[PDB]
RNA sequence: CUGGUGACUAUAGCAAGGAGGUCACACCUGUUCCCAUGCCGAACACAGAAGUUAAGCUCCUUAGCGUCGAUGGUAGUCGAACUUACGUUCCGCUAGAGUAGAACGUUGCCAGG
RNA sequence: UUGGCACCUCGAUGUCGGCUCAUCGCAUCCUGGGGCUGUAGUCGGUCCCAAGGGUUGGGCUGUUCGCCCAUUAAAGCGGUA
RNA sequence: CUGGGGCGGUCGCCUCCUAAAAGGUAACGGAGGCGCUCAAAGGUUCCCUCAGAAUGGUUGGAAAUCAUUCAUAGAGUGUAA
RNA sequence: UAAUAGCUCACUAGUCGAGUGACACUGCGCCGAAAAUGUACCGGGGCUAAACAUAUUACCGAAGCUGUGGAUUGUCCUUUG
RNA sequence: UUAUUGGAGGUAGAGCACUGUUUGGACGAGGGGCCCCGGGUUACCGAAUUCAGACAAACUCCGAAUGCCAAUUAAUUUAACUUGGGAGUCAGAACAUGGGUGAUAAGGUCCGUGUUCGAAAGGGAAACAGCCCAGACCACCAGCUAAGGUCCCAAAAU
């Protein structure tokens, strides 16, 4: 239940498109703890973890600070292309 | 397949650019048919495709059509100079943009579903692919 | 007048492919319809009476 | 402060763009004009940046 | 055919913008019904036009989320 | 704090539960004159205060409905460059829906305590 | 082909058939070469290659078309104002 | 006037959409109305707030009228939108 | 085959002596592809790059721009230029 | 002209909150055909309600970019209006885009926007009014570049 993560600054419809072509998904993490962060995550890792621990299992997200306990509130997914396009991580209470 | 009643029989013919406003994620059944390209689809094509699937499958089977031709279209009488109004109705169309699910099917295995929706794909003006549900 | 423009029956290839005479027949049709206009004019010129 | 060269013509370009060109003070192709860095003039750049080459 | 008609257009809408100086009796917003209501020093005509009554400055305004208004305020 | 009366996009509301009263407001006692109901003092209006907090009113709590509502991402799009493909590429703006969330009002003047 | 458009032609681009003379295309009527056949054989069906040459005379009708008499290896489909 | 002319249709006015979030915008593009009405259906002052559903009730869709509760607009606005 | 019968496939065991499959997204390409004067939609020769994609550096290339000289009409300087 | 501020407006999108359309379900509101006053039904389901998914130029709880209207504002620019004299024009075309009609046909037709042509020569597209680059006072056996290109025709990289 682990994802290593990158933080992203501002983005455009070319930087973002190149990431999501490379196979890195953008996401945010917001909720109970920290304020909000915009992140890159790896599509394959995220897929494996969700096939492992379920559609709503709990996840440890290593944003770059220490791991944050999160779950998936929503995911924007691209049919005709079969890839994930954006993710929302709801940092849960304790 | 027609609507029973409509306010305006002579409409503008719809837009074909863009992508689906919806009808993309397979919802009812287990398997579905997904357009990769844009065209129009009629009562006639739908009846044919549905017949094809329902014959290929035994009485064991359940189908959900996911489109309906609300929009009519016109054609003028034959051998007529242009202008002088707008022609009568000759059909009814559902527009299809890539993404959208045309048919959904439940009560079978994936091989049977593949062959049925394959048989149907050849009776539409659209390139299709075979879809399963998501997570 | 409506008959004036429509092809006859059992007219074959060469005669059917003929296409020069369309204006002749269209003018003949206009003549007969002009005559209906004349009669309708007379009908209006009739002294109505109740 | 910066100079602005009209490196690319206005034949086949709309009248909006042509007007910005005149406002800037460019009158022929490969003509240069020296001005300051007002954002009012950065907008005049951005309308016609594809016609123009700026140097500082 | 049984169609092919339409009426003259009537040039509805705003006729003096916001933050603009306006003399008395000046039309602001021709309309049909209270698409926009009056405010201060504004009158509503029989055909629902909105005319200033005093010289001043125009300000379109809010009147509760489905209702605008317009006020001509003096200047100095 | 109560009452009156304005102002603000319902963040103010709806709903449920609970609470208080002779100093307010209420219900409430009657048609006695003013006054009044296509019929009735229900209402309106008046002479009132024996009576009751039940209700209206006001106050406390709750986020079920309504309302408001980011970031991020997306559709779309002015402009530009390629090309005619039910289009693509770059920049700038930028939704709608939703998600987290906000919120069970806040003030201004006046008379009372 | 029946149609749409109305770009050329209005100080003129002359119609239908027939005669004379041909020419190109092939989506081949015949002859040639083949695969398959629900091809026993003769005959056939169909499809692929192939345009070298050939591809009828009369009756009716102004007629092309079409029907008919009689043949033929076959009585081809079309473009060429 | 007119996708030749002609027939058919139309010719003036009003309202929507086409109409590309100012305005304006054409076609033999799509849908509808007008050539009136009202001495109150005007002016003013007072007061009132609907339609529809559930339920109860005689002549019964309990649809007539009634009573209550719900219901913020789906009624009505002389007459097209 | 008339059922038989005959014979195979699956299923396995034995030889070997390294790879072997099935799912999806993609890039470039293959047939589908038959018209009428003559190759007859690279302009031609011709090209397996002299094509395509990506990156870079040089260059040609207009009556554009610059350099030089001249004419004209204006504006600023300026007596005169 | 741009920057900034403000404002009117309901488009593309999106959505189903009304208007109409529509799929599959859960109930049903009570009828109907048929059997014997009542009761049945492998059935329409007129409806009501509800869960999920969907359609709209003449639906919108919502709502862009642009464009528009102005401003006691700043910058760059050089036009604007009025009065009078004199005209011509009222057959327009292609291209790109947003849309209608047509057949999501036309070198079609009719509107919005823009460019070009007309009235504009020159370089590329083989040739080719409208495509791309670009706006010719004149001369020059001078140079830099655009679009487009560099094997030979045919100038520049085999
Ligand atoms: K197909
Ligand atoms: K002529
Ligand atoms: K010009
Ligand atoms: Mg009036
Ligand atoms: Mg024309
Ligand atoms: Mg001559
Ligand atoms: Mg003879
Ligand atoms: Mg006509
Ligand atoms: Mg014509
Ligand atoms: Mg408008
Ligand atoms: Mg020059
Ligand atoms: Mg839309
Ligand atoms: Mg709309
Ligand atoms: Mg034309
Ligand atoms: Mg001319
Ligand atoms: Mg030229
Ligand atoms: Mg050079
Ligand atoms: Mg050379
Ligand atoms: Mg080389």
């Amino acid at each position: 239940s682990l994802k290593s993560i990158i933080r992203q600054g501002k983005q455009t419809r070319s930087d973002l498109k190149q990431l999501r072509k490379s196979g890195k998904v953008p996401a945010v993490v917001y909720g109970y703890g920290t304020k909000n962060v915009s992140v890159k995550v790896d599509e394959v890792e995220f897929i494996k973890v969700i096939r492992e621990v379920g559609r709503n299992g709990v996840i440890e997200l290593g944003v770059g600070s220490k791991t944050i306990k999160v779950m998936v509130a929503d995911y924007q997914f691209d049919p005709l292309k079969n890839q994930i396009t954006h993710i929302d991580f709801l940092a849960i209470n304790m | 397949l027609l609507p029973k009643r409509v306010k305006y029989r002579r409409q503008h013919r719809p837009k074909t650019t863009g992508r689906s406003k919806g009808g993309n994620y397979v919802t009812f059944g287990e398997f579905g048919l997904q357009a990769t390209t844009t065209s129009w689809i009629t009562s006639r094509q739908i009846e044919s495709a549905r017949i094809a699937m329902t014959r290929y499958m035994k009485r064991g089977g359940k189908v959900w059509i996911k489109i309906f031709p609300h929009t009519p279209y016109t054609k003028k009488p034959l051998e007529v100079r242009m202008g002088a109004g707008k022609g009568a109705v000759e059909g009814w169309i559902a527009v299809v943009k890539p993404g959208r699910i045309l048919f959904e099917v439940a009560g079978v295995s994936e091989e049977v579903a593949r062959e049925a929706l394959r048989l149907a794909s050849h009776k539409l003006p659209v390139k299709t692919k075979f879809v399963k549900r998501e997570e | 007048a409506q008959r004036a423009t429509k092809k006859p029956k059992n007219l074959s290839s060469s005669e059917g492919k003929i296409k020069v005479t369309k204006p002749y027949f269209a003018s003949k049709q206009k003549k007969l319809r002009k005559t209906v206009k004349s009669l309708e004019t007379r009908l209006e010129k009739l002294e109505r009476v109740e | 402060k910066l100079q602005i060269t009209l490196t690319r013509s206005v034949i086949g370009r709309p009248e909006t763009q042509r007007k910005t060109v005149e406002a800037l003070g460019l009158k022929k192709t490969n003509s240069s004009v020296v001005v300051e860095d007002n954002p009012a003039i950065r907008g005049q750049i951005n309308k016609v940046k594809h016609l123009v080459t700026v140097e500082e | 055919t049984k169609n092919g008609r339409d009426s003259e257009s009537k040039r509805l809408g705003a006729k003096r913008a916001d933050g603009q100086f306006v003399t008395g009796g000046s039309i602001l917003y021709r309309q049909r019904g209270t698409k926009i209501y009056p405010g201060e020093n504004v009158g509503r005509g029989g055909d629902d036009t909105l005319f200033a009554k005093i010289d001043g400055v125009v300000k379109f305004e809010r009147k509760g989320r489905d209702k605008k208004q317009v006020s001509v305020y003096a200047v100095a």
